RNA sequence: UAUCUGGUUGAUCCUGCCAGUAGUCAUAUGCUUGUCUCAAAGAUUAAGCCAUGCAUGUCUAAGUAUAAGCAAUUUAUACAGUGAAACUGCGAAUGGCUCAUUAAAUCAGUUAUCGUUUAUUUGAUAGUUCACAUGGUAUAACUGUGGUAAUUCUAGAGCUAAUACAUGCUUAAAAUCUCGACCCUUUGGAAGAGAUGUAUUUAUUAGAUAAAAAAUCAAUGUCUUCGGACUCUUUGAUGAUUCAUAAUAACUUUUCGAAUCGCAUGGCCUUGUGCUGGCGAUGGUUCAUUCAAAUUUCUGCCCUAUCAACUUUCGAUGGUAGGAUAGUGGCCUACCAUGGUUUCAACGGGUAACGGGGAAUAAGGGUUCGAUUCCGGAGAGGGAGCCUGAGAAACGGCUACCA
RNA sequence: GGACUUUUACUUUGAAAAAAUUAGAGUGUUCAAAGCAGGCGUAUUGCUCGAAUAUAUUAGCAUGGAAUAAUAGAAUAGGACG
RNA sequence: GCCCGUCGCUAGUACCGAUUGAAUGGCUUAGUGAGGCCUCAGGAUCUGGCGGA
């Protein structure tokens, strides 16, 4: 059962040490590496399943490939995604265009869709309204704040020089 | 890892073990009292001999010094509030002689 | 030790914080925040131990989720929060408001305090300079920054703060004879106006403080924190007003309250 | 020391920052930089007057001196830009209630702005380690 | 890996201590970086509490700034000649701090023709004003004019390369100049 | 709580050891054993070896739900309840256990950072970035076809998520510098062209103050009463700095500067899907605080000379420069020098040695013990190496060698 | 703030000072070893005292003392004040 | 009377002793040298004219 690594040029066995995002390693903690087996990618006579994908069909339809068709299991949950799996403008409400999956639980022939992401909603708007806002707020709040400490001093003055003026 | 729950013992014992005078009185004062064994008069000479060494430690003291007189006239009082040393002779001089 | 220690096992925790000695094998370990751990006190001590609000921890927490609880301000939910000395603890439920303030053995005493004075609070400057784009800032006791404070405001002198918002109003100097409080040794607690600093060029300056029995005492300049004029000061002091009675002195009042 | 060898190194010697400018006219040659480390340490006018560049020296380098300030007899000039001194003290025995007299050689920088010699007593201050031994710079010459 | 400890490096009175407390990350210390010139490549490296460090290989063009004239251009490194650590560094013409080294110095003449113009080595209204507002100010050195001609000045770097990416320096100017010019010519 | 007694002689007084005697938070063992409370306990020998099971996981209104999931209710035909699996985040560096190594080490009291790192908590802090009605795929879980005796093994194929991954707009004024098309020759000044957030790197400058004043060379700033004068002018901290902070010319495979989420939803007309706007959550730079860490000053260890000289082979002591570090430092390298400890016991050896708070023994002075409930250190069969990270040279993490 | 200070030992007082331990106060765990509780009314909706003190002692810090015991000072005057 | 030494029997302890004797731990020369980390290359693919992984 040992499963083939592409890039090793090697019709045998090996073991080396694999790491996040590798092949034939699924890690078990952070930064966890562990040394696993792995067969060459040059096929040989010991291999027991060789797995091979179309590139181009023949002349006779196959068994049960050419001529079923599975459907992808989901669809596109993201606004912009939905938008260009349609091929949809930027304008068409797509929420409309977000297809259902019906569904039945006896006679409760539901309707349930994903909750598409990344949308454009007035409370989205609101927050970013809110947000460019508040930061202009502050920016002069601490500008005038900042006036009222520089006339403190410049009044202080006042007495570093009444007291100079006065002695 | 938890507290020490702390612990301690309430009865010393005589040095000479077979001193017949110090036994015969003993072997009395258990058979007047009531005592069942005689470490229960070992264990009240313990506690004698630790309050007469903690009063006369303070006797050497400067007389009135501040900690002499408030832990004396503390013994003093916890001595009378239970009954054995004479409400005369409530200046310690006599506790050694309790 | 590899890292962070997040247990207190007994007999490590403060003394000061009154905790029995068998009541299982831990204490709770103060959080990280405006006080020191070692000069602090937490939530579940003050209202398990002092108060006598909760029974048990697992209460405690149920309590503060109410928000029912605010220190200084916001509600503040963590059961091991840090409250340490000056702070203001309010209760939405009781209409009790308490000031965090030592007796004169040393511990935190429970002090209840008027609505009034609830709004305000002290502080000792314990720091000091220019910062940011030149803005001067002053850090102190309590472990809160203020911009833009008085050009007279020194080091280690205490300053009065508003609570509903940010800025200090007045700002008590550290100058021969100004009420202190001593925060520091078992010397802490004792209060007594000033008496005059030795400076000791390199560290250490010591603190001179006569309280007002005519009785004198030293102490280490982090340890004192000015708390205004003789006789005059700026919070209500605890019962006893920190005059270290002797333990004859205690003992013969405490014989005084004879008859019930 | 330094011994009147001003640019010995193979490296050029020089303050860091402390620029002098060749188009100006100028009647030092060399902007000095210098500083009074406190405690009541004058900074000696050698120090000040001197052509030597010392990076460890308390006046014109760049060290600090805080933490202890100790007193001993210099033992050994015979490392270069280093003394080793020996503190004496004597220690108490408790049980036979009397005094043993023991000692300890702490090595110490010298800045050339002080020429010693051995058997002077000596003021050294502690500083940040500059040396696997050194944690102590010589700041005043009491003999 | 590498140590900064002192538990091996025996005593000042020369005694042997024993192996305590085996090495700790804290006590770490990594390999040099040996930056050398030309095609720009820097790896990141997660220094203590993230804080990465830009440890620079193969550093071509770096800031250096005329100090007698306050001034900072980015010029190509061209070679190193001198290194008071070790002659090897030289002699690979490696980048390291406090290293000796030529540079292309066509913008520092660039700014000086647009700056007073004098036509250093061997006409608009308001550009004449400030030309002449400037002049007294334009003769240098009998030692730095001559080097534009070789058309590389001698300048010094002042950053830590292996530690910072970036690989700046200072043109060479007074008795600073003079020490290295008599350590060049003497020694070769 | 300041005590002695039996044994050398035919008898005697001594010296003197033996034996007697009392206690041990001192182990074992023998015999005996009814009650209350209290309740240590595989340290010693073997830090020797271990079957099995368990000892680290974790979700709030508030990152991600199209379970072909339960529940059906309920304004909800984008999502809306409840929620496995899976991602994301955080934690797994605390705890607990043991005393092997360790003798100037650890540890203790006292110091230092003007000598550094610091998740978090807490307090402050960002108008500046040149499709905004909001930009990009590439993946788990899932579906399905598979391999292997065998494990928390996983392959090929087909989908889809975001506070994951990767990006990329924005905002007033103001002032100061640079160039400067023209015009006119004088004392010279102008339309307008850019530049200027923070963070990194470098060079320069400010950062005054020990009591008072002038002349002049090079530039050159406001006010002209066109000889001229230049006018009171500002300053933070420490004992202590090149400090805090600031300015100037540039540098950067360019850090940060909210494309995030919940509960409500309202004003306000010039009715634009216009403009607005409430509470609080996650984040985010920089400073501060707190929890820390790392080094660090002074002084103190048991026996040993049948250990007197020791330290540089192959750093031993110092200097310079660099490199490396979070940062100081022979920490490491290059060059140079010849230093450094010692009868006041170095150096070496031993230890049935972790250090300390402390325990036992009660005239006092001492003697003896501490593996062990608290603090500190070290380790996880012996070594070394390292990934993740704020923090580990981690071991209920990985890699290699030995057993 | 400036200018300058012969060095030590000893002794006083004080600060700094973890808890448990220990010495020790209070409190009647039915006693006691212990524990830091507890004690009071209107026991109907509360009143109230606590959780001491001591102890570190070698070294470092701070302070008073000037006996005891050291060190240095003016002799080729290269002395002291001005 | 006391008393000394060789000689002889039993038992025990330690010493000297061919075996260049044996064993257990701590270092360490010389030689060989795993592994991870850093680095010069590499380029299964995988995508951004000339760069990235
Ligand atoms: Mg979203
Ligand atoms: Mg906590
Ligand atoms: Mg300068
Ligand atoms: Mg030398
Ligand atoms: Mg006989
Ligand atoms: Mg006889
Ligand atoms: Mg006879
Ligand atoms: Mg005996
Ligand atoms: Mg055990
Ligand atoms: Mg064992
Ligand atoms: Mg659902
Ligand atoms: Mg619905
Ligand atoms: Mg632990
Ligand atoms: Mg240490
Ligand atoms: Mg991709
Ligand atoms: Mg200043
Ligand atoms: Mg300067
Ligand atoms: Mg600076
Ligand atoms: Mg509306
Ligand atoms: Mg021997
Ligand atoms: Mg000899
Ligand atoms: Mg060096
Ligand atoms: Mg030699
Ligand atoms: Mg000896
Ligand atoms: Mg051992
Ligand atoms: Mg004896
Ligand atoms: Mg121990
Ligand atoms: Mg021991
Ligand atoms: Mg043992
Ligand atoms: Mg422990
Ligand atoms: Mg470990
Ligand atoms: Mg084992
Ligand atoms: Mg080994
Ligand atoms: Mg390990
Ligand atoms: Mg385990
Ligand atoms: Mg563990
Ligand atoms: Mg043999
Ligand atoms: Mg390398």
């Amino acid at each position: 059962g040992f499963p083939m690594k592409q890039g090793v040029l090697l019709p045998t066995r090996i073991k080396l040490l694999l790491t996040k995002n590798v092949s034939c390693y699924r890690p078990r903690r952070d930064g966890e590496r562990k040394r696993k087996s792995v067969r060459g990618a040059i096929v040989g006579p010991d291999l027991a399943v060789l797995a091979l994908v179309i590139v181009k069909k023949g002349e006779q339809e196959l068994e049960g490939l050419t001529d079923t068709t599975v459907p992808k299991r989901l669809g596109p949950k993201r606004a912009n995604n939905i938008r260009k799996f349609f091929g949809l403008s930027k304008e068409d409400d797509v929420r409309d265009f977000v297809i259902r999956r019906e569904v039945t639980k006896g006679e409760k022939t539901y309707t349930k869709a994903p909750k598409i992401q990344r949308l454009v909603t007035p409370q989205r708007l609101q927050r970013k309204r809110h947000q460019r806002a508040l930061k202009v707020r502050n920016a002069q709040a601490q500008r005038e704040a900042a006036a009222e400490y520089a006339q403190l001093l410049a009044k202080r003055l006042s007495e570093r020089k009444a007291e100079k003026a006065e002695i | 890892p938890r507290a020490p729950r702390t612990y301690s013992k309430t009865y010393s014992t005589p040095k000479r073990p077979y001193e017949s005078s110090r036994l015969d009185a003993e072997l009395k004062l258990a058979g007047e009292f009531g005592l069942k064994n005689k470490k229960e008069i070992y264990r009240i000479s313990f506690q004698l001999s630790k309050i007469r060494r903690a009063a006369r430690d303070l006797l050497t003291r400067d007389e009135k010094d501040p900690k002499r007189l408030f832990e004396g006239n503390a013994l003093i009082r916890r001595l009378v509030r239970v009954g054995v040393l004479s409400e005369d002779k409530k200046k310690l001089d006599y506790v050694l002689a309790l | 030790a590899r890292g962070p220690k997040k247990h207190l096992k007994r007999l490590a925790a403060p003394h000061h914080w009154l905790l029995d000695k068998l009541s299982g094998c831990y204490a709770p370990r103060p959080s990280a925040g405006p006080h020191k751990l070692r000069e602090s006190l937490p939530l579940i001590v003050f209202l398990r131990n002092r108060l006598k609000y909760a029974l048990n921890g697992r209460e405690v927490k149920a309590i503060l989720m109410q928000r029912h609880v605010k220190v200084d301000g916001k509600v503040r939910t963590d059961t091991t929060y840090p409250a340490g000395f000056m702070d203001v603890i309010t209760l939405d439920a009781t209409n009790e408001n308490f000031r965090l303030v030592y007796d004169v053995k040393g511990r935190f005493a429970v002090h209840r305090i008027t609505d009034e004075e609830a709004s305000y609070k002290l502080g000792k400057v314990k720091k000091v300079q220019l910062g940011k784009k030149g803005v001067p800032y002053v850090v102190t006791h309590d472990g809160r920054t203020i911009r833009y404070p008085d050009p007279n405001i020194k080091v280690n002198d205490t300053v009065k703060i508003d609570l509903a918002s940010g800025k200090i109003t007045d700002f008590i100097k550290f100058d021969a004879g100004k009420l202190v409080y001593v925060t520091g040794g078992r010397n802490l607690g004792r209060i007594g106006t000033i008496v005059h600093k030795e400076r000791h060029d390199g560290g250490f300056d010591l603190v001179h403080i006569k309280d007002s029995l005519d009785n004198t005492f030293v102490t280490r300049l982090n340890n004192v924190f000015v708390i205004g004029e003789q006789g005059k000061p700026y919070i209500s002091l605890p019962k006893g007003k920190g005059i270290k009675l002797s333990i004859a002195e205690e003992r013969d009042r405490r014989r005084a309250q004879q008859g019930l | 020391s330094t011994e009147l060898t001003v640019q010995s190194e193979r490296a050029f010697q020089k303050q860091p920052h402390i620029f002098n400018n060749p188009k100006v006219k100028t009647s030092k040659r060399t902007k000095r930089w210098y500083k009074n480390a406190g405690l009541g340490f004058k900074t000696p006018k050698t120090a000040i007057e001197g052509s030597y560049i010392d990076k460890k020296c308390p006046f014109t380098g760049l060290v600090s001196i805080r933490g202890k300030i100790l007193t001993g007899t210099v033992v050994s000039t015979k490392m270069h830009r280093t003394i080793v001194i020996r503190r004496a003290y004597l220690h108490y025995i408790p049980k036979y209630n009397r005094y043993e007299k023991r000692h300890k050689n702490v090595p110490v920088h010298v800045s050339p702005a002080f020429r010693v010699q051995v058997g002077d007593i000596v003021t050294v201050g502690q500083c940040r380690p500059i040396s696997k031994t050194v944690r102590f710079n010589v700041v005043k010459v009491s003999a | 890996g590498i140590s900064r400890d002192s538990r091996h490096k025996r005593s000042a009175t020369g005694a042997k201590r024993a192996q305590f407390r085996k090495k700790r990350k804290f006590e770490l210390g990594r390999q040099p970086a040996n930056t050398k010139i030309g095609a720009k490549r820097i790896h990141s490296v997660r220094t203590r509490g993230g804080n990465k460090k830009y440890r620079a290989l193969r550093i071509e063009t770096g800031n250096f700034s005329w100090a007698s004239e306050g001034i900072s251009k980015k010029t190509r490194i061209a070679g190193v000649v001198y290194h008071p650590s070790n002659n090897e560094l030289v002699r690979t013409n490696t980048l390291t701090k406090a290293a000796i080294v030529q540079i292309d110095a066509t913008p520092f003449r660039q700014w000086f023709e647009a700056h007073y113009g004098q036509t250093l080595g061997k006409k608009s209204k308001n550009a004449e004003r400030k030309w002449a507002a400037r002049a007294a100010s334009a003769k240098i050195e009998s030692s730095v004019e001559s080097q534009f001609s070789a058309g590389r000045l001698y300048a010094c770097i002042s950053s830590r390369p292996g530690q910072s990416g970036r690989c700046d320096g200072y043109i060479l100017e007074g008795e600073e100049l003079a020490f290295y010019l008599r350590r060049l010519t003497a020694k070769k």
